[PDB]
């Protein structure tokens, strides 16, 4: 009953319950029935909870023929990590990269590159599907004149996916409109 | 409701 | 000396020194050299500072012939605030909004619209340079293999800017591509 | 260095 998993799927229900400024090691122990210092057996601090939360998230939806489908479904499945679970979006924050994270990073390094990205576009590619796709969840996980008015009606109707895909399809075709030679 | 995402985007104006 | 401006300054200042989990109302004091009750008559609490400060960021550098260059510029002004301070991106998370800035929204729409943009592309447009450059600044504002090494040294020599600036130019002729008639 | 840079973008992978 703390053997990893468990842990995990604990710390994951009260982060929901409580969020992260909520959740503590103290309450962790408490949700578990255990007494504070055989919790901390498995787990030094909070911050190392953060890291094996942020991680297991990215787990379960980081699941994921062209370069543009691959961007695409790439932040799709980060940004479904992310809205996971309350909060997600800070949890991921600051967490330091494991060693199959770099594996990856330069395998999808090798396939843009070898579709004919220098590397260097390469890299601003992911960096700013990265940063757009952490950019919506964040503000998604927060909290009288008449265009206001008709967007709130709008944003009413839609809730948050509808921009957040457009935005993406507008970011790979600007970069598509890069791939071509010049200008 | 969508009140929240109009509040988002007027915050950082 | 605890005119609004010196408290303001002050609390701009010990961000820079601790940031924003180091801040909290009693080292303010402490700062100013007051008492806490004294201070307290001021500013009701931390939240209530966090929301001025992230306001006052903004009017020093929110201080921005087509729609291109609006949706540029107004990036790029949005993003020098949050970098203008430690931790500036975290401050700036989850403040209300004020009286001015939702009659700026409205302009903002009120132009763009009047730019051929449907108010729903309106919304999209700005809600995702607005995602992006707040995605880019939080990362930025934290803490063998080939491709990876030239991708160090690639960013060792250029820092964030150069990325930053492609997306969004990258964001903003996708949107171009978007305004065209079908499809 | 632009380590941090790198580590960012593993970060979410």
């Amino acid at each position: 009953r703390l053997d990893k998993s468990k842990v995990i799927n604990s710390a994951l229900e009260l982060l929901n319950e409580v969020g992260i400024e909520g959740l503590t090691t103290r309450k962790l122990a408490q949700k578990l029935g255990v007494e504070q210092p055989t919790l901390y057996w498995h787990v030094k601090n909070k911050r190392a909870l953060l890291d094996a939360l942020a991680i297991e998230m990215l787990d379960r939806h980081h699941t994921h023929e062209s370069w543009q489908d691959f961007l695409r479904n790439n932040a799709k499945s980060f940004r479904n990590a992310l809205l996971s679970h309350r909060d997600g979006a800070k949890v991921h924050l600051g967490t330091r990269p494991t060693e199959k994270q770099y594996e990856t990073l330069e395998n999808q390094l090798a396939f843009l590159t070898q579709q004919g990205f220098s590397l260097e576009n390469a890299l601003y590619a992911l960096s700013a599907v990265g940063h757009f796709t952490l950019g919506s969840v964040l503000e998604d996980q927060e909290h009288m004149p008449p265009l206001l008015r008709q967007a709130i009606e709008l944003f009413d109707h839609q809730g948050a996916e509808p921009a957040f895909l457009h935005g993406l399809e507008s970011l790979i075709r600007g970069f598509e409109v890069q791939l071509t030679a010049l200008l | 409701e969508g009140l929240a995402r109009v509040a988002a985007l007027a915050r950082s104006r």
